[PDB]
C-alpha cells in the first residue's frame, strides 16, 4: 500500500493539497495560493497504519556498534561479511506492543548490517 | 576526551555527552553539576599504574598530588548524565577474563 508522504509546489514552495477533477475524473495536486496543479502519480491520498506492524531495521542506526553499554555476542556471525562480533539490543521503542525481540548490529568497521532473528 | 584528560583547551570539569541513537553530542560547561572522579580504562588495564601509587604513598614533601594524578589522565571526572554513557566496573576484578 505504502505510507505514502507530502508534496511541495514549485513555485511558492508550499503544500500541494489533493482534489478532484470533474471532467476527467483525474486525481490532481494544487496549492492554494496560486493555480500551479499536477497530476497525480501514486492515487493513494491517505493512509493510516492503526495495527502498525512496524519494521525497526529502518530505524536502527548503524552507529550503535560502538556502544560500550550494549552486550556483544560472537554466537551470531554476521550475514553479510562473517564477522563474529555483533552487538544485539531490544527495541528501545515506546509504544512498540510487545517485543522483547533482538535486533541485532554487526560491529567493524563500517559493515553496519542489521538483521533480526 | 584526549584534551580534558590532559586539560589544554577544556577544563576537567566540563562533561561531554555522545548520545549515539538520537545522534546529539553534548557538552555541558554549566555550573552545578554534578560529578565525582573515576578511574579511567583503557583496554582492559586500568591507566592507574604502580609508579603513581609509589609518589602518592611518599606524596609529603613530592610536592605531588592529586591534581598531579588528574593531569595525568589517570581519573576523571564524570557527572550523572555522562554515567548513561560509561560502563563501570566495581574493582578491578571485574577487568579479570573470568
Ligand atoms: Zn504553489
Ligand atoms: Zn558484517
Amino acid at each position: 500500500p505504502g505510507i505514502v508522504g507530502i508534496r511541495f509546489c514549485q513555485e511558492c514552495n508550499n503544500m500541494l493539497y489533493p482534489k478532484e477533477d470533474k471532467e476527467n475524473r483525474i486525481l490532481l495536486y494544487a496549492c492554494r495560493n496560486c493555480d500551479y496543479q499536477q497530476e497525480a502519480d501514486n492515487s493513494c491520498i491517505y493512509v493510516n497504519k492503526i495495527t502498525h506492524e512496524v519494521d525497526e531495521l529502518t530505524q536502527i542506526i548503524a552507529d550503535v556498534s560502538q556502544d560500550p553499554t550494549l552486550p556483544r555476542t560472537e554466537d551470531h556471525p554476521c550475514q553479510k561479511c562473517g564477522h563474529k562480533e555483533a552487538v544485539f539490543f531490544q527495541s528501545h521503542s515506546a509504544r512498540a506492543e510487545d517485543a522483547m525481540r533482538l535486533y541485532y548490529v554487526c560491529t567493524a568497521p563500517h559493515c553496519g548490517h542489521r538483521w533480526t532473528e | 576526551r584526549k584534551l580534558r584528560r590532559q586539560m589544554d583547551i577544556i577544563v576537567s570539569e566540563v562533561s561531554m555527552i555522545r548520545d549515539i541513537r538520537e545522534r546529539e553530542i553534548r557538552i555541558y560547561t554549566d555550573a552545578g553539576r554534578i560529578c565525582r572522579p573515576l578511574l579511567i580504562v583503557e583496554k582492559q588495564k586500568l591507566l592507574l599504574k604502580k609508579r603513581h601509587i609509589d609518589q602518592l604513598k611518599e606524596r609529603e614533601y613530592n610536592n605531588y598530588s592529586w591534581q598531579d594524578l588528574v593531569a595525568s589522565g589517570v581519573v576523571e571526572y564524570i557527572d550523572t548524565l555522562e554515567e548513561e554513557t560509561v560502563m563501570l566496573a566495581m574493582t578491578p576484578d571485574d577487568l579479570q577474563e573470568k
